[PDB]
RNA sequence: UUUUCUACAUAAGAAUAUCCACCACACGAAAGUUUUUAUGAAACUAAAAACCAAAGGAGGAUUUAGCAGUAAAUCAAGAA
């Protein structure tokens, strides 16, 4: 179980969108130039609308991994800020310290 | 005890061992010979202290020495005077624009040629040619300046051709040249061609003995580096689509006879010139440097200790700086340091000191 | 910066004539007027002071070379 | 204030330390300024030991500054001083051999005497007693008559110049203005002396 | 007007709410219309240009902040 529905509807749309990462990056490619006929890239557009709405890559949302929290989150630690203090002011990360100057 | 006028005034005689001295012209010999824009600095000067001084600087007694020697026979020769700023490169130019004057020579001389370049409120296109535009606002300014500069060569000169201004009026051969100014001042929308056929006139009839012709052109990158005016679709126009400065190119190749041309790079008054370029070919670039080669690249400088004394003991004699302790030598010496001996910077310090 | 075929070289030529012209000498050839000495001490320094670029010493040459071209001292 | 409390104010005036040796007591003064071992502030940017600075154009010069452009108000202290000093020279050439000798040509002298005829001898401040507010005159300090002198000059060619007249040339007109006792700044110094005499009788309302 | 524009670091040129026989004009659109670019499956989001030039002419009772590299002015980067 994950920790709430909302993470696991992440985890399926992420790994639609890894599915369908190749095939979209090779039709997106004749949309995005301009030296093809414009009669293709019509048909290129209906293709590309046609994939399942799961597998976009801005539908992807980062979460942090402990408490899911939809904002708020570093991406470096891809934690949520209240959980990052809990474990900084613990001294349970290496080289995090409070700052001073 | 410096000596700072005691010096005889006369352009003809000046010698080498005048250095850092002080001549005085008279008010109305200004008027007679600098019609055009005396330097605003110098000429807020003069106004105040009610006399005019010029010091002898090395840059103008050379340049006096050259024009001594000159053969007309020989075609012209160019000078170019360059520095860095604030060294009195305008009034060296002026020194030598009285010393032509007072030999009774035929004067061309240009304010700055920078103001043909940016700042035109008017930009009307040319009828000689299509592809070209008109200043009439500065050539109609020139044209008034340049008719009280010379009386005497301005009816003695006849025009020998067939010019056309409008399918109204026209001017044939034979006429006086001092009516054709008279004509585009008048006419400011021709004006601007009245410079043109002012300038080709006088080249072509310098080849004769009846003229001394001095071209005193300041600002001289002017006339090939890249100019501010735009035009309806707000984009920049070529120097060379000005017709000013088209025509004022003829001016400076080295092609007629019987003539000498003092030219002067700067910088107060360039365009896309960083501050501290001032030697002659950044300034002129690739283009200017190419079309202007041979010439004698005189180089002015700052003060020495013995002009520095002089400057300051002439503003002593006119109570200029009205400081209690400014009479000491411990201000003498601040002055130095502060202005580093240049003549730019001190005329600054000395206006409010 | 190439002395051969340049527009400097142009002006030479044209600011040579005249002189001979003007003097009266009706010796004029290509070969004799940039064979002459002063005309390759005009080369050195035009080549010079476009290629090392502006100086002291090098203007000071440059004076040097249009004075003696020009028969002004 | 990065300073500690035993740090104290440079001298700067070269004049005090090249002649000692004519004084005995200022002797012992700056003999133990050092012997007492005690730190010396940085040397201030803007005070400087050139004799041609003067105290009274520093605070002035610091007073017209807007924002942080030092180099703008210096520019137009000295375009100030250069306005004075050409209206002075021209009615220097147009006078008689009487008027000739009478004229001053010197900017700072102008400046220094001007001020002084502009501060006010008697001020105002408010009082509270009874649920009413009373006018009661006092006798203000030099330091503030001083700055209050100032602050009416940049006050009133400021506000009621015209927009084409520019700054430099509208306060060189004033100055000369108050070194006649005539312009509009001595009238408002007359004007806080009609209030202050009006309320004459309120001078007992003050405790100190 | 200690202002605006251009060149440029700070010594320059030019403009400047007014005159008028007609004209036309200063400061100030960040807004709005149109076009284009960037991201994205989708532009409704952002940015640039052209056109456009409105309120605003130092703000009622009252009220906020700052003790020195502070207020104020100006520039830049980063987090997502
Ligand atoms: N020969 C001189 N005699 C007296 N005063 C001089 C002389 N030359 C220069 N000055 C003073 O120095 C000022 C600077 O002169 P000028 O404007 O000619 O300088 P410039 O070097 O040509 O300047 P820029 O860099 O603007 O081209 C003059 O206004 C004058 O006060
Ligand atoms: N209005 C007018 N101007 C003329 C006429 N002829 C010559 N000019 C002017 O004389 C100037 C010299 O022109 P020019 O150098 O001979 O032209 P180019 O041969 O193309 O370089 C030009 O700027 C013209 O404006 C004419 O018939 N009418
Ligand atoms: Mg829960
Ligand atoms: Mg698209
Ligand atoms: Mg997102
Ligand atoms: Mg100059
Ligand atoms: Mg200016
Ligand atoms: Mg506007
Ligand atoms: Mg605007
Ligand atoms: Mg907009």
């Amino acid at each position: 179980y994950y920790v709430d529905w909302k993470m696991l509807r992440d985890v399926k749309r992420r790994k639609m969108a890894y599915e369908y990462a190749d095939e979209r990056l090779r039709i997106n490619s004749l949309r995005k130039n301009t030296i093809l006929p414009k009669d293709l890239q019509e048909v290129a557009d209906e293709e590309i609308a046609s994939l399942p709405r799961d597998s976009c890559p801005v539908r992807i949302r980062n979460r942090c991994v402990m408490t899911s929290r939809p904002r708020g989150v570093k991406r470096r630690w891809r934690l949520s800020r209240i959980v990052f203090r809990h474990l900084a002011d613990h001294g349970q990360l290496s080289g995090v310290q409070r700052a001073m100057w | 005890r410096a000596i700072s006028r005691t010096s005889e005034d006369d352009p003809a005689k000046h010698r080498e061992q005048h250095e850092g001295q002080h001549y005085n012209i008279s008010l109305q010999e200004l008027k007679t010979v600098f019609p055009h824009g005396l330097p605003p600095r110098f000429a807020m000067q003069v106004k105040t202290f009610n006399e005019a001084c010029l010091m002898v600087r090395k840059p103008a007694l050379e340049l006096l020495h050259y024009l001594k020697n000159t053969n007309f026979a020989h075609p012209a020769v160019r000078y170019v005077l360059y520095g860095e700023k604030g060294t009195g490169k305008t009034l060296s130019l002026c020194h030598i624009l009285h010393f032509c004057a007072k030999q009774n020579w035929l004067i061309l001389h240009i304010p700055d040629a920078h103001i043909w370049v940016k700042n035109c409120r008017d930009l009307l296109q040319s009828n000689y040619n299509k592809q070209r535009f008109d200043q009439p606002l500065e050539a109609s300014t020139w044209l008034k300046n340049f008719k009280t500069a010379n009386e005497h060569f301005l009816s003695q000169i006849k025009v020998q051709e067939k010019y056309v201004w409008n399918k109204r009026e026209s001017t044939e051969k034979g006429r006086p040249l001092g009516e054709v100014v008279e004509q585009g001042i008048m006419r400011v929308r021709n004006a601007t061609d009245a410079v043109g056929i002012v300038l080709k006139e006088l080249k072509r009839q310098s080849s004769l003995g009846i003229f001394h012709l001095l071209v005193a052109v300041d600002g001289v990158n002017a006339l090939w580096g890249r100019t501010t005016l735009k035009r309806e679709d707000k984009s920049p126009i070529a120097p060379e689509e000005l017709a000013l400065i088209h025509n004022l190119r003829k001016m400076v190749k080295n092609d007629w006879q019987g003539g000498a041309i003092v030219l002067t790079v700067s910088q107060t008054g360039s365009l896309f010139k960083p501050r501290n370029a001032y030697l002659p070919q950044e300034l002129l670039g690739k283009e200017g440097f190419d079309a202007l080669d041979p010439f004698i690249p005189i180089l002015v400088s700052n003060y020495n200790p013995k002009e520095f004394e002089s400057c300051i003991q002439y503003y002593l004699e006119n109570n200029w700086l009205q400081h209690e302790k400014a009479h000491t030598e411990e201000g003498k010496k601040e002055l130095l340091f502060l202005s580093n001996r240049n003549p730019g910077q001190l005329e600054r310090l000395c206006a409010y000191l | 910066y190439i002395w051969e075929n340049s527009t400097s070289e142009k002006n030479i030529l044209e600011t040579l004539l005249q002189i001979k012209a003007a003097e009266k000498n009706l010796e004029l050839s290509k070969e004799e007027l940039l064979g002459t000495k002063e005309v390759e001490d005009y080369r050195k320094s035009v080549v010079s002071l476009k290629n090392e670029g502006d100086n002291e010493n090098t203007l000071s040459q440059y004076k040097e070379s249009v004075k003696r071209l020009l028969n002004l001292a | 204030s990065r300073y500690g409390p035993e740090y104290k104010d440079p001298q700067i005036d070269k004049e005090y330390y090249r002649k000692p040796l004519a004084e005995q007591t200022e002797e012992e003064k700056y003999e133990r300024d050092f012997k007492k071992t005690q730190l010396i502030k940085a040397a201030p940017a803007t005070k400087t030991s050139s004799v041609f600075e003067d105290p009274v154009i520093s605070k002035f010069t610091n007073m017209m500054m807007k924002g942080g452009n030092k180099v703008l108000a210096r520019s137009l202290m000295t375009q100030t001083l250069e306005a004075v000093k050409r209206k002075q020279f021209a009615k220097y050439h147009a006078a008689s051999a009487e008027e000739q000798a009478t004229i001053e040509r010197n900017p700072y002298t102008i400046f220094h005497q001007a001020l002084k005829n502009c501060e006010p001898v008697i001020g105002l401040v408010p009082i509270l007693k009874g649920g009413h507010f009373y006018q009661v005159p006092v006798p203000l300090a030099d330091r503030r008559r001083r700055f209050l002198a100032m602050k009416w000059m940049i006050a009133e060619c400021r506000e009621k110049k015209h927009r084409r007249v520019l700054m430099p040339e509208k306060l060189s007109q004033e100055l000369l203005e108050a070194f006649h006792n005539q312009g509009p700044v001595i009238k408002r110094k007359h004007d806080m002396h009609k209030m202050a005499e009006a309320n004459r009788a309120l001078a007992h309302y003050r405790w100190w």
